[PDB]
C-alpha cells in the first residue's frame, strides 16, 4: 500500500513529468523492446522501427493512463476497472511483463529527472508502478 | 543439460511408462483452464468458457498431442535440446508471437500432471531431475527469440 | 479474487488432507529443497537431510497456516496477519520464493489427492495459494 | 552473455567514466531502501531506518565499493564470467546464504543508477547491453549453489 509520503514522492515526480510524459512513455517502451525482447511478441501489428509513430501513439496512450492514475492515487482499482479488464479479457498480456516496463519506466524517469530521481522517491515510483500492475493484472483469474 | 547419468536414467525411465496421447491433452487443457490467459493463442479452438469445456475440446487434446510429440522426441536430444528444437523456437518466436513465458507455464503444469498420473512414484528427487527438464526444454524453445 | 466456487473447491480439497497436512507440508518443503536449493538459503540453521525432524516439524507448522487459511478463506488478511508481520519484518523471505513453495505444494497435493486434483480444483487451489503469497508479503514495504 | 563486439565496446566506454566508489555506494545504499528485505544481510551495518541513514551509512558506502570493485574486474573478463565469479558464488552461497535473486535486484537497481548519472548518454541501446550483463553477472554469481 501508498503511503502519505509516497503518494506526495509520485505527485512530485510525476509532476516534473508534465508534457513530456507521451515522450517518456514512448522512450520507455523502446527500452523495453530493446532489453526484453520477449515483450515484442505482443505487438506484432506494430512497426517497432525507431521512431516508429505507432510507438509514439501507444507511448502517449500508456502515459495518460499513468497520468490518470496519479489523478486518481486514492481510487486506481476504479479509475483503472477499464483497462483492467482490456488487459484481462482482450490482450491477456502474461503478469510477467509488466515488471519489465515498470523497471524500463524508472529507466527513463531516472534518466530524465536526475534532481528528482532521490533515492525516496525511486523507492515510491517502484511501489506505485508494482500498484499499477497489481491493478491491471486484478481480473485476469 | 545438466543432468547425472542417474538423473538421466530416472526421467527416461518414467517416461517409458508415459502415454504421450493422455499427458499431452491433460497439459495443455490444464494450462488453458488454470492460466486462462494463455486462450489468446486458441480462439480458432471455440469454446474453453469452462474447465470442462477445455478438457473436452478435441482441438485443445489434438493439439496437446502435439506439443508432448515434439516433447518426447526432445528427451533423445537431451545433450542438444538448443539443436533439437531450433527450428521451433524460430517458429514460436516469428510465426506463432508466443511469450516463452508460456512454456515455463506448460512445464509447471507438466510436472503436476506427471504427479497426478504416477502418485508414489514422481518423488521428490524425480520432480527434481523433471523440473531440469522443463527448465531446460522452455530456453531450448526460447534461445531463437529476438 | 476468490470465487465461491474457488472457496468451496479449496476447502474440499484440503478437506480430503486430513490428518496429512504435516506429511504434506513436509512433503512439499522436501520437494522446494531439492528442485530448487537457492531455497535452502534461508534454512542455514535447518538440518535439510531427508526425515530431519527439523523439516517435519516446519512441515507441520506450514500445513498448520494453510488450514487456518482454508478455515478464514473469507478473511486471510486478517488471519494471517501476524504471518505477514513475521515475514515481512524478521524472515525477509524474496517474493519469488512463494512461488516455489505454491508449485511443490499442488504437486504433492496431485501426487496423494488423485481423485480430487481435477483440472477445476487445480486452478482454485493455484488461485488460493496465490492469495495467500499476497497476504504473506503484503507488508513488505 | 550475447554481447556483440558493437555491445561490447559500449559496455566498456561507459564504464570508463564511473567512479566505482560512487557509484557502488549508491547502487547498494539504493537496493537496501527500494527492497528493504535485503536489509537481512546487513545487520550489523547499524541504522538502516530511513533512506538518509542507509545512504549515508559509512558501512554501506564502504561495502557498496567492495562489491562494484569485484563488479568491476568481472567487466574485463566478460569472457569468462562463471570463472571470475567462481570463489565468490561459493561464499555467497555457503558461507553469507545469499539468494541469489538479490543479484538480479541489485542488476536492476544498478542500470537505474547509470541511467541516473549518465542521463541522454545511457540510450536504450547501452541499456539493453548493460541488461546482458547484469544478468551475466547474476547467473555468474549463482553458478555455484547447490
Ligand atoms: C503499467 C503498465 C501498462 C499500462 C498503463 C498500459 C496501458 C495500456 C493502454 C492505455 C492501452 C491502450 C488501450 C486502448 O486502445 O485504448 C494499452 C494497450 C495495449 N497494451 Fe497495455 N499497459 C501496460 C502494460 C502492458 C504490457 C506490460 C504489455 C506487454 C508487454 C502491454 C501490451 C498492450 C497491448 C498489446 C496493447 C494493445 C495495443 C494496440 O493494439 O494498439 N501492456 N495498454
Ligand atoms: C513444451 C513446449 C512446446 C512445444 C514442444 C511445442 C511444439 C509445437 C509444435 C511441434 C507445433 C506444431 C506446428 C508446426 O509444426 O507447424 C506447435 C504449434 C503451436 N504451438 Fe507450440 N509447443 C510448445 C509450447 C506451446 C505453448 C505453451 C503454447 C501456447 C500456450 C504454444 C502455442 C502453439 C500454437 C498456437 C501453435 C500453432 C497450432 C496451430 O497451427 O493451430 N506452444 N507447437
Ligand atoms: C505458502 C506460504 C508460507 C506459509 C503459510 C508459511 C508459514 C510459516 C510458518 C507457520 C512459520 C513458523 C512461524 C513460527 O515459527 O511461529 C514460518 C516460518 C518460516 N518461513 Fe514461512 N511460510 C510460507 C512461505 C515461506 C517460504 C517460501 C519461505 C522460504 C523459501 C519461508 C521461510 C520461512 C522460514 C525461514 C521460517 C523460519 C524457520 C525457523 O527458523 O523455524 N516461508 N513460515
Ligand atoms: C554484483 C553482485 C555482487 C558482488 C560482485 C559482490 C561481491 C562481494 C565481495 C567482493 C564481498 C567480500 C568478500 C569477503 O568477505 O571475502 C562480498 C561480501 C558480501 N556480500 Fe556480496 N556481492 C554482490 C552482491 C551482493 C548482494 C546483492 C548482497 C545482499 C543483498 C550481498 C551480500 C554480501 C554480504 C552480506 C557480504 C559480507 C559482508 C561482511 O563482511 O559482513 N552481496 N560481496
Amino acid at each position: 500500500v501508498l503511503s502519505p509520503a509516497d503518494k506526495t514522492n509520485v505527485k512530485a515526480a510525476w509532476g516534473k513529468v508534465g508534457a513530456h510524459a507521451g515522450e517518456y512513455g514512448a522512450e520507455a517502451l523502446e527500452r523495453m523492446f530493446l532489453s526484453f525482447p520477449t515483450t515484442k511478441t505482443y505487438f506484432p501489428h506494430f512497426d517497432l522501427s525507431h521512431g516508429s509513430a505507432q510507438v509514439k501513439g501507444h507511448g502517449k496512450k500508456v502515459a495518460d493512463a499513468l497520468t490518470n492514475a496519479v489523478a486518481h492515487v486514492d481510487d486506481m482499482p476504479n479509475a483503472l476497472s477499464a483497462l483492467s479488464d482490456l488487459h484481462a479479457h482482450k490482450l491477456r498480456v502474461d503478469p510477467v511483463n509488466f515488471k519489465l516496463l515498470s523497471h524500463c519506466l524508472l529507466v527513463t524517469l531516472a534518466a530524465h529527472l536526475p534532481a528528482e530521481f532521490t533515492p525516496a522517491v525511486h523507492a515510491s515510483l517502484d511501489k506505485f508502478l508494482a500498484s499499477v500492475s497489481t491493478v491491471l493484472t486484478s481480473k485476469y483469474r | 543439460m545438466h543432468l547425472t547419468p542417474e538423473e538421466k536414467s530416472a526421467v527416461t525411465a518414467l517416461w517409458g511408462k508415459v502415454n504421450v496421447d493422455e499427458v499431452g491433452g491433460e497439459a495443455l487443457g490444464r494450462l488453458l483452464a488454470v492460466y486462462p490467459w494463455t486462450q489468446r493463442f486458441f480462439e480458432s479452438f471455440g469454446d474453453l468458457s469452462t474447465p470442462d469445456a477445455v478438457m473436452g475440446n478435441p482441438k485443445v487434446k489434438a493439439h496437446g498431442k502435439k506439443v508432448l510429440g515434439a516433447f518426447s522426441d526432445g528427451l533423445a536430444h537431451l545433450d542438444n535440446l538448443k539443436g533439437t528444437f531450433a527450428t521451433l523456437s524460430e517458429l514460436h518466436c516469428d510465426k506463432l508471437h508466443v511469450d516463452p513465458e508460456n512454456f515455463r507455464l506448460l512445464g509447471n503444469v507438466l510436472v503436476c500432471v506427471l504427479a497426478h498420473h504416477f502418485g508414489k512414484e514422481f518423488t521428490p528427487p524425480v520432480q527434481a531431475a523433471y523440473q531440469k527438464v522443463v527448465a531446460g526444454v522452455a530456453n531450448a524453445l526460447a534461445h531463437k527469440y529476438h
